[PDB]
RNA sequence: GCGAGAGACCGAUAGCGAACAAGUACAGUGAUGGAAAGAUGAAAAGAACUUUGAAAAGAGAGUGAAAAAGUACGUGAAAUUGUUGAAAGGGAAGGGCUUGAGAUCAGACUUGGUACCGGGCCAG
RNA sequence: GCCUAGACCGAGGACUGCGGUUUUUACCUAGGAUGUUGGCAUAAUGAUCUUAAGUCGCCCGUCUUGAAACACGGACCAAGGAGUCUAACGUCUAUGCGAGUGUUUGGGUGUAAAACCCGUACGCGUAAUGAAAGUGAACGAAGGUGGGGGCCCAUUAGGGUGCACCAUCGACCGAUCCUGAUGUGUUCGGAUGGAUUUGAGUAAGAGCAUAGCUGUUGGGACCCGAAAGAUGGUGAACUAUGCCUG
RNA sequence: GGCGAAAGACUAAUCGAACCAUCUAGUAGCUGGUUCCUGCCGAAGUUUCCCUCAGGAUAGCAGAAGCUCGUAUCAGUUUUAU
RNA sequence: UUGCUUAAUUGAACGUGGACAAUUGAAUGAAGAGCUUUUAGUGGGCCAUUUUUGGUAAGCAGAACUGGCGAUGCGGGAUGA
RNA sequence: AGCGUGCUACUUAUACUUCACCGUGAUUGCUGUUUUGACGCUUUCACGAGUAGGCAGGCGUGGAGGUCAGUGACGAAGCCUUUGCUGUAAAGCUGGGUCGAACGGCCUCUAGUGCAGAUCUUGGUGGUAGUAGCAAAUAUUCAAAUGAGAACUUUGAAGACUGA
């Protein structure tokens, strides 16, 4: 017998491979597994774990967020790295000349990057031209902007969005939401 | 497909995952939204506040077309300019020749004031406009023209 | 049926280098050459023989003598023998040339073996008669009588 | 209703109740209720003839690729039953573990190498 | 320190290590068993079946605090036999495209219910808030402070830049309360500045579509089960009562 | 509905409301059942509300999926102080 | 810094700049810490030591802390949750 | 061989120690030798009870797309069998017998997909068991004929009964 101090046979709870069956994603995973195993550069381990992430854990990165990342002091010449899709933003007034490494580019994002003389490259090309991730800047998208996140943790006085199918005066604005109808939580 | 369901895995186990004590029965607790004020109050008052009662005035024979007025913000306004001539218009527009943007013809009813415009004069045609939206258009040398 | 793959090679690996260097047996302190023995097993179980020599294959060289017992020059294993207290001086017995290959495998007995049996038994019988009743003791078989306790017995 | 073409459908306890002389046989005063039941063989070639028996049948014979296909008919499971052989048995039987006994199965003298070399198994 | 009696085990499979003896780039008991001998291969050896012996072993399923129960179902066997499909949804995951997205109502076309092609609308998303009339999102590098992986400069320590995410103080939009300029259809307008208030908001978009498991609601709704209630019909060949004729 | 010298009797072995088909797979907080193997984790009979007391919702306890990080600050325990 | 506070240059709260660096200010431990979504069953309990109420009492009824049984075989108490 | 007490040895749990093997969780390393398996190989350590329940990896069934230019009248499928083999297991393969027309492996798709129970449904079959029983209504007998066969048919002869 053992007086166990912790729960037995616990899986780590972190994803160790992509759930995706895409062969080319698995080729990228192979490359960065070698890189993380043989280089002790933290960038490669970060890139390795990022390739495993699910779709909601890889929010799209807009070119406007990229350009704001490029306006950091000393970051104008960095290689912007997105493990995910780079989308276009028509609210952007101007976009600079930059090198962006991403899994995917939407058509507008790629056109905008190339028109300003930039380079829209894949992650294997990035690995070839920066095997340690030299002069890179990792940009991540907004995880909590998802519509599903509005409804997480709903409860009295929590100020969250109710799960509801129609919006209007007759849909959940009465008793419990109004002091004139009893109480307001 | 049926071969992936837990019904296949529950074969050979007596209760099919429904318990021996509870004994999955027909409608314990009622049907539908039964008892929302009595034995399901603890659910409705927590997750659906506002459910019971009346608020506001009735509107007999509401016609939704009366209220059609899609909004467009200033930061998206230049997407309505012809894409082949957008770059030319930015460099060449002035008080004598400014692009005309027909927001109503593109499916919009009111121009709102979120964001920043290019420092380029524009003639904006709209049914309605917000106060701040017109000020920002007039500040880049443009004008708002009311249409119907 | 699951077909074999290419990576299921049939290479037989070599063994690792074993560190088991064999080193000499140490016999019991009671197995001194010339000691009278009791055979515990085999064709000649119960016979009382004379221990002559320690061969290099760990076995013991014994002789009846063949004229006394009917058991010749042959090998026995030390774990199947009882070493007694009775000792015969065999210091003058010529047992130089008896080795493993002497009892090498090749019924009728080779003439050389008969000659050597005569030669060794000569000196053996010479020394044996010096001890009274020793010859008749060697001629008689050994057995356990009723009430004999081998844990309490001196041999 | 009439005429057609199809199916990731069912395959004789399924599919319509009905694949068959099925809304039949049968029940109820009546309104109504309502089954079971597909397959010898390519071809009856459905066994002439002899013999025992009152006969049904049996035994020979014969036909057939097959009678281990004989209109009790394709295959022909189990419950249950007979005979034969082996075994066991003092108020149940059955089960696990272990070994003995009896029976069965299996293997390296290898795809062995040229009388020797060398190997397999059990043991000191 | 030394001598001495037994038992069980032999995982691994070129070398690589640590030590030891030093006589020496050698040897060792030091990163897990070898040497030798006999017998057998018409066989000891192993496995299963039956049976004997020793020892232990109550009848499963179920409800239950508690079943071997003097609780319930079960004589036996075969075949059938119970979480399904659909509408609309929550989470998660995969995929395509992405400020968009969805060809399939329809049209074109066809090797004809397929595959292939086409677009207007529409749906959902891109803006919220108020009962409503209505109004409607940048003071500032889209702000300040404290953390923050990674990157950069260094040289351990140190400095810089810091996306996601977190705590905190502000700013913007709608509702509410107050203030109330220039002006006027003189009762409208609402500049401007305030308020321990309030919203399912803003603050460099994230969504749409298809599919899958699980969960939800309506449906026969996992399967079998009432006592009842209703609509439309059939019976006085039994029997109850009146009548007519015997 | 009938019929009843009245028993709730009789009305085709059916009567404190016949028989037949249909609505109808009527509803059941109740009883019974609920079909292959191995592996890992693993409860509750407690809180609040309910014409609630053989039932639900709610929290707790459990599983699954992970995600952000990598020794930060944590503990069914002691010590010192209060 | 402030529109708060003081008679005040007094304070309050949050800061700039400078000083203290591994004994960063008790022990022991730490299959690491933190965060989120979603959903099952359950919502009859019972027993033992100690505390304890009603009752003459009860294998009675009702509370407290803990450990158990339920959900669990195994060795022992012959037998037994 | 009782009671109180002290002592020495000894007995044996699924517990403890060391070792083997299985699984689970973690962990070392692996590309100019990564080389046709990197969802792989490999180093090391710890752990293993479980109802209700959750999840994972697998076994089996009907039918569908693809493939094995798969099996088969020189015997498919089914069935019977101390012929054996593999797997912890669900199960898979094989020897012999029976038999007569179709069927299987692999990658996927799909569902009316797995039974010991439901006083389950339909069909079939047992023990009970050659058992309970075949007893109301007065009652039968001899001979002949027929016939393979006569308590039971026919005829004759009797004895009876119903008793208008
Ligand atoms: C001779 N008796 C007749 C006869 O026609 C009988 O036929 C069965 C026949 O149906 C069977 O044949 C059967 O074949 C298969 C299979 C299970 O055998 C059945 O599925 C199928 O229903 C049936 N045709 C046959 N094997 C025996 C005859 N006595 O069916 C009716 C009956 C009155 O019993
Ligand atoms: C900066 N503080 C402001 C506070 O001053 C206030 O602003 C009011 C604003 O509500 C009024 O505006 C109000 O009334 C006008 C109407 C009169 O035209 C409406 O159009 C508007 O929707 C309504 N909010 C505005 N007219 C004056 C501001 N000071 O609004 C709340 C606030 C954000 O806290
Ligand atoms: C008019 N007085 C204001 C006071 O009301 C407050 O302003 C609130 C502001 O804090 C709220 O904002 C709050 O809630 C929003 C959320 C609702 O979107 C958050 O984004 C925000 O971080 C949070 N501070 C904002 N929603 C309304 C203002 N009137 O801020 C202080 C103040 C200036 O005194
Ligand atoms: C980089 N600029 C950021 C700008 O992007 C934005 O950041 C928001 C931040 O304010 C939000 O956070 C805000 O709203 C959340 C919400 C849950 O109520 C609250 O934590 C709180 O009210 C407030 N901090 C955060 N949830 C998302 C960021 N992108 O807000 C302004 C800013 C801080 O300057
Ligand atoms: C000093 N106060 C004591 C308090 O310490 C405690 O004493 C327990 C005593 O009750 C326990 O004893 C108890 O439990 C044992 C057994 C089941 O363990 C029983 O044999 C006994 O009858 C029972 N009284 C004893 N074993 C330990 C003391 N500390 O409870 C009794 C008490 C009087 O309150």
């Amino acid at each position: 017998g053992r007086d166990h101090t912790s729960k037995q046979h616990v899986r780590s709870g972190h994803r160790t491979a992509p759930k995706s069956d895409n062969v080319y994603l698995q080729l990228l995973v192979k490359l960065y597994s070698f890189l993380a195993r043989r280089t002790d550069a933290p960038f490669n381990k970060v890139i390795l774990k990022s390739l495993f992430l699910s779709k909601i854990n890889r929010p799209p990165v807009s070119v406007s967020r990229i350009s704001r990342a490029l306006k950091q002091k000393g970051a104008a010449e960095k290689t912007i790295v997105v493990v995910g899709t780079v989308t276009d933003d028509n609210r952007l007034l101007e976009f600079p000349k930059a090198t962006i490494a991403a899994l995917r580019f939407t058509a507008g994002a790629k056109d905008r990057i190339l028109k300003n003389g930039g380079e829209a490259i894949t992650l294997d090309q990035l690995a070839l031209r920066a095997p340690k991730g030299q002069n890179t800047l990792i940009v991540r998208g907004p995880r909590n902007s998802r519509e599903a996140v509005r409804h997480f943790g709903f409860g009295p006085h929590k100020g969250k969005a109710p799960r509801i199918l129609s919006k209007g005066r007759k849909f959940e604005r009465a008793r419990g939401r109004r002091r004139s109808r009893g109480f307001k939580v | 497909p049926t071969r992936l369901t837990k019904t296949r895995k529950h074969r050979g186990n007596v209760s099919a995952g429904k318990g021996r004590i509870g004994k999955h029965r027909k409608h314990p607790g009622g049907r539908g939204k039964a008892g929302g004020q009595h034995h399901h109050r603890t659910n409705l008052d927590k997750y659906h506040p506002g459910y019971f009662g009346k608020v506001g005035m009735r509107y007999f024979h509401k016609q939704q077309n009366h209220f059609w007025r899609p909004e467009i913000n200033l930061d998206k306004l230049w997407t309505l300019v012809d894409s082949e001539k957008k770059d030319e218009y930015l460099s060449k527009s002035s008080a004598s020749a400014a692009p005309v943007i027909d927001t109503l013809a593109h499916g919009y009813g009111k121009v709102l004031g979120k964001g920043r415009l290019p420092e380029v004069p524009v003639i904006v045609k709209a049914r309605f406009v917000s106060k701040l939206a017109e000020e920002k258009i007039r500040a880049v040398g443009g004008v708002v023209e009311l249409v119907a | 049926q699951v077909a074999p793959k290419w990576y299921q090679s049939e290479d037989v690996p070599a063994p690792k280098q074993t560190r088991k260097t064999a080193r000499p047996q140490k016999l019991r302190a009671s197995l001194v050459p010339g000691t009278v023995l009791i055979l515990l097993a085999g064709r000649f179980r119960g016979k009382r023989v004379v221990y002559l020599k320690n061969l290099e294959d760990n076995t013991l060289l014994v002789s009846g003598p063949f004229k006394v017992n009917g058991v010749p020059l042959r090998r026995v294993n030390a774990r199947y023998v009882i070493a007694t207290s009775t000792k015969v001086n065999v210091s003058g017995v010529d047992v130089s040339k008896f080795n493993v290959e002497y009892f090498a495998r090749e019924k009728e007995i080779k003439a050389e073996r008969v000659a050597d049996q005569k030669s060794v038994d000569a000196a053996l019988l010479s020394e044996i008669k010096k001890t009274p009743l020793l010859k008749q003791y060697l001629a008689a078989s050994f057995s356990l009588k009723n009430g004999d306790r081998p844990h309490l017995l001196k041999f």
